[PDB]
DNA sequence: CAATGAGGCCGGGGCATCATGGCCCCGGAATACGGCTCTTTTCCG
DNA sequence: CGGAAAAGAGCC
DNA sequence: CTGTGCCGTCCGTAACGTTGTCGATTTTTGTATTCCGGGGCCATGATGCCCCGGCCTCATTGAA
DNA sequence: GTCGTAGCTGAGGCCTCAGCTACGACTTTTT
């Protein structure tokens, strides 16, 4: 292995999730003007990545310009549903590319790895388990039944004889793990904030607590996208998570693992922060969604976890959450090199 | 009788910090502004300058919320000018403002502040108040931290109150604080000299690290005989030919010269005395003519000493058979480590050494002052022949020194020109610093008063005439400051340019800041800072508080 | 690690100026009549002198560098006597 | 459908129903019909609505960006399945070397087929007659013979090794009806690293021109232009372009240098020899790219099934075509020899 | 034991620029246009804001504050894009 | 006496040195001449012009000339490197140890002031109607003071009875009001003296009094002798003891008249007053509008300190000053104290 | 006239400081499969 | 001794 | 004569209403490799200063 | 929400200087 190399990296993303924004390239400002009133502005230099919530407005002069800085922009759907974005030519390199077609074109490797994703997401579902379960009262810990049971998928997820079992492992691990995120949000669901893990899946949201995850990962996927366009790899050819439009197949093969650190753990702390009201929300037009107010407290709040700095397993080297991304990123084209025997997994 | 007054409150919290302190304050004036007191004033002179509502007289059912009000109970014995009162009616509480956050000490109040509102409040209850507490109000936090008059707090500050008449009314004063922290805040050291006195004192402390000069600025040098000199209100134009040459900041400018026909204006000299800045005026050569006073510098007591000191010819005799020994001690320390031949002559003979220094055991034996006074001569003659030789490793292009055109008006050689200057502008150091601690140069112990040349300022300036202006010329010579071409002729004898008067002051301006170390304290010390420290403790010794004088012999 | 900076723009030419403003204000936030406030790091910098050596002439176009420390801690350096100084940090503008 | 293309960088593009119609300064210019709808090429400065942009996107219609001229900024990508599958089909048959092999002896005969075309019908060096000489004709019709079985890319390398420098052996009898003064092409190279011929300061410039839209025709529907069958990639290869410019190759890059000279448009004074071959003016190379545009807009039918277009609608029309032969509906791709 | 420091004087008045500038001439040497160079350590440091709290009006008249580091090394921190900057040091009037 | 010294008014004059004079000039008129010849401490006021030449002359002659502002409100001297006043400096400080020259000199400040008192008493007594003429048995009882301060055994008896001898004095001081009482100026006999001013007329005096002290001490410093040491007064604590000693004879001469003419011609007025628990002061109007007071009194011109030569109030301090050097050092013996 | 120690200088051992040379790495510039076959104007027999 | 290939040439 | 108060008088703040419009790579493409050179870096070398004490000179008290 | 934005012109607001006319500060002792 050796992934000596992090990405330092020079600037963070922008976010407009306001549905009028007007955004202007202004030389090196990026300005930003709202119905002919600037709000805030960036220069081209501190912007790492792009995304329009919905209908968020722009130049192609600042296109040309954020072409012209090769930024990437996600023209996103209001809930962050992933609709749109851009590459630069795509990316120079076939050879690190190549690895995966052969390799997805592979399927041992596929279930050598899709395995090695929910084991992953298990792994550290049930860590947040231990550490976002809000107990009180002989309960300040989680239920071993319920921890043993997530090594039973854990388990059954990494002995997956297809790549359709698997699938299965992470629905009940999904079903009964999100059956007790119930009460991994103050104390278990306070303030109408009950967690109906049913209207888990659903397209659009009844549930407050169920309009926050369907977004968060909305967005995990969103960065995984540009996280995976730097190493050189594609975000579409899915080796267990069949290409559906919106959804970049690969980057959502991948978020297994850090499924639970990224959101699981960030929802659990808006809530526990009392950042989720079940009156800050739009209560209906999807059954339930969220308010812009409060939406700009979790965009910049999911930014900055995002930067909150861990080690890597092999080295211990510390890295932020961004900058870890690209780390475990560099084991993929070197064992899709075939570098690295093993996958290294960062389980947590 | 009118033996003791009655005592500012201000000086009695001052009173349980240090006594060596509080017998300084109390008894008479010379204070200057510090990191707390220049805070001290900030902070006051906003609110507390400004007057508020009289104490009623008539006190039925209003808010006291006096400020700036003078009490005087002739009683307790005390006079106080009190920053602020809260009352309501008739219970009036003393209000202190302060300077900086909580202290980390119980009750957020250390105890000079304690005795403070207490006495304030006796003297509140001497007029027919109920105080019972007071409180002390951080202007930087403005967080009122109360205090209540508890019994002994009213037990200290009457002790305090006693105890600070019998020390005073006795006059001697009372030992330094034994090492203590207060000292880096107190900012007396330099005056107290604690360790200085308390080493000094036989009190044998090893040197930490010094409360140490700053606040001051370097004289100001008017050499051009067609300057003219006004006011730009804190700047001072320097302009000559009615253009501005340069420019005087007032806030850094400690020391003014005049040498020659150079003229100032009239609003200007209003702002120069009003800062107690020192016009020195000089002839055109440095003949130090006159200079200026505003009511005179107010200390006594040291004056006293040195009187009753002086009217001791003993005194006299035992001061002055140390300065000459200090003198030709540095005399041999001079022409040694800067000895400059070719060959088996690179050194300084003992020949040489033998009788310089036979002085000093001659000098060390002289019965008297006129003995002593040839002893010095000789061994000062002995010194100059012997001076000409160290300048440019020998004569330079008429840059040739004669021990007997020394100690003359007209200087008829270039270097006994430069001789003559250099001792003429310096004398005025001793003059114009020696001053400030309040003592008399014309009051000499070992010289005589005579009209342009101060009879101490003569008697300090025996050690230091080889280490500053004796030096000074050498390299000036050695270094080419100074040559031939630098001087002039003239019906008197011989003379400078103004290009090289510059030359010669301005490195005669940088011998005064070097750093050396005191033989006997052993610090980094600058000339700026030698000859204060040195009349500080003159008046100790005149006070006696040290049992002998440190010489300085480097 | 960063550091903010300032400018102190007293430019001898309107388009030297606007070309400052323009690469000025595409450089630091307006701050004062002749200032900016700046906040650069290491790289670009460079830029600034890079963009603003031919901004200006060096000649008649006066400016004095406000080159200041590392961003994080610059409150203490500052009176800005009416209007109060404030740098502009790393967040992601979210509208 | 046909890919809509937007005019003047002025206009304002718009999705009112289901059709995306282009408006000018508040009027209705043109529609896009949605339903059978391809990408839409947005010019320098003319854009459309993040609404029109909002349901591209959705659909999996391309959304492609040009400047002033025509120059290409960066594309706008729909995250669907549609396109990928392609490039799967692309991928998963890039490697397969029997399909290889079976794409790549179909351009080879396309372009032998049509140089004789050039030839004889703008071959205009009669002398007694400027029809191609038969034992030339019928050389590459022999050569097309040795293209049905060329048994690997190394006998197509060696076939065509040997088909290529014999006519730039003839190149010049085409060229003027004769010998232009300068004009006269130097039976050789075809400037590789330098240009080294007057003719071949137009012979790789304009190749280069058309290496250009055999990659954005191709990225314009779900194939990674950069993955080619007959050419082995080397790391930055548009092999893809290569391997399927090579009909047109002959016939746009070589009409067009003809027909610059053909009427007599480029001379020797407009280009210099400078550090090379020759070095056009601005304005000749202006000319020479408004020349290219006259081949670029030349009209032609039946891609496939009869239909006049211009080449531009024609060099778009092969790669869907591809695709539909990348494991879609085409199981035997068409050629198009003229 | 000193510090140099600069300031940025863009007030709004112009009696309040002169009692600036007098007292501000009178603290530091003009050094740009909204400029002087200042040189203040400990002391009179509090000696302007007490004389620049009245000679402003702290809403409109604006002035950051340019304190500056031990007044010993701070030609690396000086770019003085024109005229080249220069502190006055402790010298004495010579003339 | 040896000279007087020439009070330079104008703030545009001029001063040049005419080799021994000392010419004025206004707008380069000559104004008048000194000749330095009867010349001692020159005054100049704000702005005014004195040449170098002068300037060194009065040095070179020892002459201390002062400052003053062009109102003549003071600044301070200019002193040469002359042994001329250290010698002063120095018997004072030596003949300072002697009680004689404290107790004769006490007794002779003593005498002074209770006849001037007195003399006031037969002055400006104004009861009006019924009491043109002061009580001789409080002029006899005076007259008996006297004589005890005269034969005043020790300092502790000098001070008590010349105490007494004041507060009797006072306890009339509120009879040459302006024919009755003041009423709206209080005026006690026992609460003088203390620190806050517990009175009106209290205040008027101890306002007078300490612009007597600034009036004494730059006097007294005029020439090289210290304010600060003192045979009568206490020298330390901040207490200028030696003007104090010689001011004591002229609180009435120079100031207890001050608060009389100040009241009687209705320009002091109780409006002008303010009180804070045990302390009467006045406005900064009543304030300068006193002081102005002071300077009408200072400009009057008296004629006989021991010569006829009508001084102003002010020229007569130095009078007095340099007549006490020359006691000092034996010149003229027993001070003869200027006395009315 | 002569004593046991002060003052001070001479007089170097100690070492940091700089700057150049050794080394290493890196980068570019060029040469060689490596390497097939179809075709085409001076030769060998 | 001219053919005629074969060599080697240009190059791919 | 020292302000400070206008008195202006240009130059140093921005922001803005016009018509420019701009602007576009570049002279392919066989490759892969290795070596050679440059540069930087690193290590070692000597040298200069400051320091410190032995040594000298030499008090001056001690001593006859 | 019509090309959008770069670039130039005016009108006002800061910033300083040269050139004029008024003027004529100073306040107890204490914090």
């Amino acid at each position: 292995p050796r992934p000596i190399i992090p990405a330092d990296g020079r600037g963070l993303p922008l976010y407009v999730q306001s549905p009028k924004a007007y955004v202007r390239k202004d030389g090196d400002c990026l300005v930003i003007e709202e119905e002919r009133v600037r709000v805030a502005e960036a220069r081209l230099g501190e912007t790492s990545q792009v995304a329009l919530f919905g209908n968020a407005t722009l130049t192609t002069a600042a296109l040309h310009e954020c072409l012209r800085r090769e930024i990437p922009v996600t023209w996103l759907s209001y809930g962050g549903w992933f609709m749109g974005h851009t590459v630069s030519t795509g990316h120079r390199n076939v050879e690190t590319r190549t690895y995966q077609y052969q390799r997805s074109f592979d399927p041992e490797t596929c279930l050598n790895l899709a395995r090695r994703w929910i084991v992953a997401k298990i792994a550290n579902c049930r860590t947040l388990l231990r550490r976002n379960w809000r107990g009180e009262g002989d309960e300040a810990k989680a239920p071993p039944g319920l921890l043993m049971s997530l090594q039973d998928d854990m388990r059954h997820a990494m002995r997956a004889p297809s790549l359709e079992v698997l699938l299965g492992i992470e629905g009940a691990s999904a079903g009964r793990y999100f059956q007790h995120f119930s009460r991994m949000l103050r104390g278990g669901d306070g303030e109408g904030m009950g967690f109906d893990f049913t209207t888990r899946n659903r397209r659009p949201p009844k549930d407050p607590v169920n309009a926050l995850l369907s977004f968060a990962y909305a967005m995990l996927t969103r960065e995984w996208t540009v996280a995976l366009a730097a190493v050189g790899l594609d975000p579409y050819r899915g080796f267990y998570h069949q290409p559906r439009f919106g959804r970049p197949a690969l980057a959502l093969d991948m978020m297994e693992p850090f499924r639970p650190l990224i959101a699981d753990s960030t929802v659990l702390m808006a809530i526990n922060n009392g950042e989720i009201r079940t009156g800050d929300f739009v209560r209906s037009a999807g059954g339930c969604n969220l308010t812009d107010s409060a939406r700009k407290r979790f965009i910049a709040g999911f930014e900055r976890r995002m930067e909150q700095e861990v080690t890597h397993p092999i080295f211990k080297y510390t890295i932020s959450y961004r900058r870890l991304l690209e780390v475990q990123a560099r084991l993929l084209t070197r064992y899709l090199s075939g570098e690295i025997p093993a996958y290294p997994n960062f389980v947590t | 009788d009118g033996s003791i007054p009655l005592i500012p409150v201000r000086m009695l919290n001052e009173h349980v910090y240090c006594p060596r302190l509080a017998y300084l304050m109390w008894v008479q004036g010379e204070f200057s502004h510090n990191e707390f007191t220049v805070d001290g004033v900030i902070r006051h002179r906003r609110v507390d300058a400004g007057g508020g509502v009289l104490p009623s007289e008539t006190q039925e059912d209003s808010r006291i919320h006096a400020r700036s009000v003078s009490l005087s109970s002739e009683r307790l014995g005390i006079t106080a000018k009190i920053d602020l009162v809260e009352g309501e009616g008739a219970y009036v509480s003393p209000v202190d403002y302060k300077r900086g956050k909580r202290p980390h000490v119980a009750g957020g109040a250390y105890e000079p502040e304690r005795v403070q509102l207490c006495a304030q409040g006796l003297l509140l209850r001497e007029h027919g108040f109920a105080s019972d507490g007071g409180a002390l109000y951080f202007v930087a936090s403005r967080e009122r931290v109360p205090v209540a008059f508890d019994d002994e707090l009213i037990g200290r500050t009457l002790a305090a109150i006693d105890e600070m008449g019998r020390t005073a009314l006795s006059g001697t004063m009372p030992p330094p604080l034994e090492d203590s922290p207060k000292c880096p805040r107190c900012s007396l050291v330099g005056i107290c000299l604690p360790d200085e006195v308390r080493f000094l004192s036989h009190l044998s402390v090893e040197p930490r690290p010094i409360i140490p000069a700053d606040g001051r600025g370097l004289p100001l040098y008017v050499q051009s005989p067609k300057a003219y000199v006004r006011k730009d209100g804190d700047c001072l134009v320097i302009e000559e030919e009615r253009v501005r040459v340069a420019e005087a900041r007032l806030g850094e400018t400690s020391q003014v010269a005049l040498f020659g026909n150079a003229t100032l204006t009239t609003a200007a000299l209003h702002e120069c005395l009003r800062r107690e800045i020192p016009v020195t005026w000089l002839s055109y050569g440095g003949w130090f003519m006159g200079h200026t006073v505003s009511t005179g510098h107010r200390n006594v007591e040291t004056r006293t000493y040195q009187y009753q000191r002086s009217f001791d010819p003993e005194t006299c005799l035992n001061l002055a058979r140390r300065w000459i020994v200090a003198k030709i001690a540095n005399c041999r320390t001079l022409l040694r480590r800067n000895w400059r031949g070719e060959g088996d002559e690179a050194k300084a003979p003992p020949g040489l050494l033998m009788s310089l220094q036979d002085d000093m055991r001659h000098a060390m034996r002289a019965p008297s002052l006129e003995v002593l006074l040839g002893i010095e001569g000789a061994s000062a003659g002995r010194y100059f022949q012997h001076f000409s030789r160290m300048l440019r490793g020998g004569d330079g292009e008429g840059m040739g020194f004669d021990f007997t055109t020394r100690n003359r008006r007209p200087p008829k050689d270039p270097v006994n020109a430069l001789l003559s200057f250099a001792y003429a502008m310096l004398t005025r150091e001793w003059t114009v610093a020696l001053a400030a601690v309040g003592l008399d140069p014309y009051r000499g112990f070992y010289h005589q008063p005579r009209f342009g040349r101060p009879a101490l300022a003569l008697d300090m300036m025996e050690p230091f005439r080889p280490l500053i202006a004796d030096s000074t010329v050498l390299m000036a010579i050695n270094n080419g400051e100074i040559r031939t071409g630098d001087f002039v002729r003239s019906a008197g004898g011989c003379n400078l340019t103004d290009s090289a008067r510059k030359r010669f002051i301005a490195g005669f301006e940088r011998r005064m800041e070097q750093e050396v170390t005191h033989p006997i304290f052993k610090y980094t010390i600058s000339y700026r800072r030698l000859l204060e420290v040195q009349a500080r403790l003159l008046t100790r010794y005149l006070s006696g508080e040290i049992p002998a004088y440190p010489n300085f012999v480097t | 690690m960063e550091h903010l900076y300032i400018v102190s723009y007293d430019i001898r030419n309107q388009r030297r100026w606007r070309r400052l403003f323009k690469t000025m204000h595409g450089f630091g936030c307006w701050l004062q009549l002749s200032v900016f406030q700046c906040r650069l790091d290491r790289i670009r910098i460079i830029k600034m002198e890079a963009a603003i050596n031919e901004i200006v002439n060096h000649a008649e176009d006066h400016v004095l560098i406000l080159d200041l420390g590392p961003a994080e801690n610059v409150k203490p350096k500052v009176s800005s006597i009416g209007k109060t100084f404030d740098p502009i940090l790393r967040q992601a503008v979210i509208v």
